[PDB]
RNA sequence: UUAGCUAGUAGGUGGGGUAACGGCUCACCUAGGCGACGAUCCCUAGCUGGUCUGAGAGGAUGACCAGCCACACUGGAACU
RNA sequence: UACCCGCAGAAGAAGCACCGGCUAACUCCGUGCCAGCAGCCGCGGUAAUACGGAGGGUGCAAGCGUUAAUCGGAAUUACUGGGCGUAAAGCGCACGCAGGCGGUUUGUUAAGUCAGAUGUGAAAUCCCCGGGCUCAACCUGGGAACUGCAUCUGAUACUGG
């Protein structure tokens, strides 16, 4: 019941007084379709291997995601190294609007209607980092009233 | 940056020209070959490219790749141009349209073919 | 003068008119005064082919404006139809 | 003309890059 | 109630004549900075009561001359 | 030079914030004040206490829910440099929804809400997260 | 205009059965539904992104028989529309004429209504309409004409429905050959495997 | 990488002229007027409703249709 | 003329681009840094999914490709929406006119600001709900919109005087 997307796949080297030593870098995401997503990020001299560990990786330190149904609650920003990621919630049936390593997380998140653009780099580990710091600084309407000391119905 | 700034002095559009100046913004022109003969490219390619300068209908002289294989042009040979520069060559931005004016059809060949001005084969 | 006149804005074959308060100098569908109502004469059954904004055009004569034939001709419709 | 004909870039001495050896190092190959 | 603007008195040398710079504090269209725009005009006066540096308030009239189209209908604050 | 006191107001309870302090002192001034009223009513902070005669200190007593701030983000948005008036229809919603705009209109300054309600616009003095 | 060629390669392609055949044999039976088409059938690629997007959108396309300009149209006309996109275009796709007298069951195929339809044999609302794009809107009555009432492969297609599953926003007479479309269909109505999600994005970038 | 430009030039008086106000024009008087909120000079260009693109803000554009302008072999001029 | 009815017989009616990655679609044969391809990265020097042909597939379809040109992607002139220690970017340092910005209280004004109304903002176009051509495009009724400008009447927190 963890739906899980490898993300990407990227050769790495090592140089040695013989040669290169190459290696593979797999980063994963997981996520149950609801709130908590996890991403992985599994590094072994074959690929299958580093793809295993990166989902071993994801499957612990995952994180909860408050979801308005099956969208964000509010417009939120989210950064991390170079990328900087806007992901604004939607009307149902529009889908999941976003790119690439973006996409994924959400696609697992269980949010399947968002409007999402990448600003900044687009390096597909350092925007899955971003995408979910946005997912987890976001609040729910029930949370900012408890935050506030209100009722919902006073917040709307 | 600053507004006051902005105002004073606004923000200026990076202005790009043209890779294809010598058609002056038209899809195609007419020019007459001066001049036919192969080139050698750049590393790391190798090849006898073939190419000719060409005194287009507007007064420019240019250097157009010709496509396919084999060609007929000789010199005074009425040609159309295209645009589009092999990346190989210095100072080629153009290409010949084959199958057009006097630049004939690539012979025998069967596939994309309509890029290369050759009639579909009956039979 | 101002006149009260039809402005063919159909498609090919299938014409519908718009009856306009003009100079009559302007061309047919150029420029205008107000246009003060319509006319379609390919009207299908069960609805409105023809409707003019009577008060308008009366008021229109009354400051001294001609109408074409045709104009008068639905205006007559109009009433007998009233 | 025959020196000329030599000299002409056609006849440039061309050396095959390597595969294995030195510049064997290919950053991404022919197909993924 | 009639259009009037006001402003300061730039010039006043040309006879039965004076030219009144008019600020307006237009919203800039693109960066929406308020900016204080300014507008001369060459307003007639009779009997040259106003000096320079005095608030005028000026009204639109028929043209006076090629570039006098604006007549003065009070002066205010004539101090110096 | 101090140019901007609101947003210095704004920057000064942005720092408590980060600091974990309890209250946060600054200059009062009758604007700094409602906007502190505004603060308090929508529930941003736990009370302001106005205090002195000849150069009187307003100051804030912060709110933390669940160990963090409970003003998550807090900007300035009209400012001196560029100013930001509004009409009701243009209002914003600042987190949709959930967040406030606190607006000067000629009624006074209130939420964006408020100024909905009313039906009136204005001059956006800050967005509070 | 039309695809003309072979029918059980798309459904091959696509991996489902796309019901392009009338439904008396099985689809098994006819071909290799499991292996794709063409000499690399037996290999299956791991398929991107876009391409399972694409695919999607594809076998939604073939599976009424509309071309690529059509399609856009239709999506653009349901993003227009209130309401969810995916739904509205899948709505819209079975208003068409061919489909409706598909469902009725006077086609054994959508490809066979659709011939039925151009062959002026649908009254809608007892006007006869040619066009197989013809949208067919709550309480349109829609029935065979007189003339090709008489047709044996009419009665055959009759058959072929009165065995499959009968759709509930219709109501069809077999002895009267004419059926009411009483309302557009609700999602839960229409086939779940189809992913309009995807086509929705995909029409995005 | 165009900084100064202008003597009917800017204003006044009085005649003349116009369907009409007006340096529109003439005579005399004053010495102004415009300009870094870009005058003057140079290059380009018919303007608008709109069109295309864009999440928008913008950018590009101004065929067709409609409004306005200008032109009618080139340069002038009047007559009716 | 549209439209309708009858007649005959599958009869008269399918191509173009692509298939190394980006990018949906892979194999064999020939050639062998040639011939050629190419938008970028690049491919080809005798096992080429990249050249040419074939078979097979993919995408569009009475069109399909190329070229040109515009916006997009380009937050790559960044108002919304960027930056400047080392990547391009802080005047060598100051004073200072114009300009920008301006602590705090009360009064007043009402210029900015906000609200409401009036006039205007041509029609068409765009959008919404409808109607008419078998459907569609197209035509079309009514609305909304035209973010503006001017005036009048209020509001006075904020900015200005
Ligand atoms: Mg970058
Ligand atoms: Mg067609
Ligand atoms: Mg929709
Ligand atoms: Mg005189
Ligand atoms: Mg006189
Ligand atoms: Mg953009
Ligand atoms: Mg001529
Ligand atoms: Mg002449
Ligand atoms: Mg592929
Ligand atoms: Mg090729
Ligand atoms: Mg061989
Ligand atoms: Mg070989
Ligand atoms: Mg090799
Ligand atoms: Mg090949
Ligand atoms: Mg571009
Ligand atoms: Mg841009
Ligand atoms: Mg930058
Ligand atoms: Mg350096
Ligand atoms: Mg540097
Ligand atoms: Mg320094
Ligand atoms: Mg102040
Ligand atoms: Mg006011
Ligand atoms: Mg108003
Ligand atoms: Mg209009
Ligand atoms: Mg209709
Ligand atoms: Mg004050
Ligand atoms: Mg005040």
């Amino acid at each position: 019941e963890l739906q899980e997307k490898l993300i990407a796949v990227n050769r790495v080297s090592k140089t040695v007084k013989g040669g290169r030593i190459f290696s593979f870098t797999a980063l994963t995401v997981v996520g149950d379709g609801n709130g908590r997503v996890g991403f992985g990020y599994g590094k072994a001299r074959e690929v299958p291997a580093a793809i295993q560990k990166a989902m071993e990786k994801a499957r612990r330190n995952m994180i909860n995601v408050a979801l308005n149904n099956g969208t964000l609650q509010h417009p939120v920003k989210g950064v991390h190294t170079g990328s900087r990621v806007f992901m604004q919630p939607a009307s149902e049936g529009t889908g999941i609007i976003a790119g690439g390593a973006m996409r994924a997380v959400l696609e697992v998140a269980g949010v399947h209607n968002v409007l999402a653009k990448a600003y900044g780099s687009t390096n597909p580990i350092n925007v899955v980092r971003a995408t979910i710091d946005g997912l987890e600084n976001m609040n729910s309407p029930e949370m900012v009233a408890a935050k506030r000391g209100k009722s919902v119905e006073e917040i709307l | 940056a600053t507004v006051n700034q902005l105002v004073r002095k606004p923000r200026a559009r990076k202005v790009a020209k043209s890779n294809v100046p010598a058609l002056e913004a038209c899809p195609q022109k007419r020019g007459v070959c001066t001049r036919v003969y192969t080139t050698t490219p750049k590393k790391p390619n190798s090849a006898l490219r073939k190419v000719c300068r060409v005194r287009l209908t507007n007064g420019f002289e240019v250097t157009s790749y010709i496509g396919g294989e084999g060609h007929n042009l000789q010199e005074h040979s009425v040609i159309l141009i295209r645009g589009g520069r092999v990346k190989d060559l210095p100072g080629v931005r153009y290409h010949t349209v084959r199958g057009a004016l006097d630049c004939s059809g690539v012979k025998d060949r069967k596939q994309a073919r309509s890029k290369y001005g050759v009639k579909r084969p009956k039979a | 003068m101002v006149t009260i006149r039809l402005a063919r804005h159909g498609a090919k074959k299938r014409p519908f008119y718009q009856v306009v308060v003009a100079d009559s100098r302007n061309a047919r569908n150029g420029r205008f005064i107000e246009r003060v109502g319509f006319f379609n004469p390919i009207a299908s059954e069960k609805e409105e082919g023809t409707r003019l904004d009577l008060d308008r055009i009366a008021h229109w004569v009354g400051q001294g404006a001609t109408i074409s034939d045709r104009v008068a001709a639905l205006i007559k419709e109009v009433n007998k139809a009233a | 003309a025959i020196e000329t004909l030599l000299h002409d870039p056609l006849f440039r001495q061309r050396v095959e890059k390597n595969k294995k050896g030195k510049g064997s190092y290919m950053r991404k190959g022919k197909h993924g | 109630k009639i259009r009037t603007l006001q402003g300061r008195v730039v010039s006043d040398k040309m006879e039965k004549s004076i030219v009144v710079a008019i600020e307006r504090f237009v919203k800039h269209p693109i960066y929406g900075k308020f900016i204080k725009r300014t507008t001369k005009l060459h307003v007639h006066d009779e009997n040259n009561e106003c000096g320079i540096g005095d608030v005028v308030e000026i009204r639109e009239c028929r043209p006076l001359s090629k570039t006098k189209s604006w007549t003065l209908v009070r002066v205010v604050e004539k101090a110096v | 030079s101090m140019q901007d006191p609101i947003a210095d107001m704004l920057t000064r309870i942005r720092n408590g914030q980060a600091a974990n302090k309890a209250a946060v002192t600054m200059p009062s001034s009758k604007l700094k004040v409602a906007i502190a009223n505004v603060l308090k009513e929508e529930g941003f902070i736990e009370d302001f206490k106005v205090e002195g005669d000849t150069k009187p200190e307003l100051e804030l007593t912060l709110k933390y829910f669940q160990g963090k701030a409970v003003v998550e983000s807090i900007q300035r948005v009209s400012r001196p440099g560029l100013r930001i008036y509004k009409r009701k229809d243009e209002l914003p919603k600042v987190m949709a929804g959930l967040g406030i705009a606190v607006v000067s209109t000629s009624k006074g300054v209130m939420t964006d809400r408020a100024a909905r309600q009313a039906g009136l616009g204005g001059e956006i003095i800050c967005y509070v997260a | 205009a039309r695809y003309l060629g072979p029918k059980l390669k798309l459904s091959r392609r696509e991996g489902t059965d796309l019901f392009l055949k009338s439904g008396v044999r099985a689809i098994d039976t006819k071909c290799k539904i499991e292996q794709a088409p063409g000499q690399h059938g037996a290999r299956k690629p791991r398929l991107s992104d876009y391409g399972v997007q694409l695919r999607e959108k594809q076998k939604v396309r073939r599976i009424y028989g509309v071309l690529e300009r059509q399609f856009r149209n239709y999506y653009k006309e349901a993003a227009r529309l209130k309401g969810n996109t995916g739904e509205n275009l899948l709505a819209l796709l079975e208003g068409r004429l061919d489909n409706v007298v598909y469902r009725m069951g006077f086609g054994a195929t959508r490809a066979e209504a659709r011939q039925l339809v151009s062959h002026k044999a649908i009254m809608v609302n007892g006007r006869v309409v040619n066009i197989a794009s013809y949208q067919v809107s709550p309480n349109d009555v829609v029935s065979i004409r007189e003339k090709a009432k008489k047709q044996s492969r009419v009665k055959a297609a009759l058959e072929l429905a009165e065995q499959r599953e009968k759709p509930t926003w219709l109501e069809v007479d077999a002895g009267k050959m004419e059926g009411t479309f009483k309302r557009k269909p609700e999602r839960s109505d229409l086939s779940a495997d189809i992913n309009e999600h995807l086509i929705v994005e995909l029409y995005s970038k």
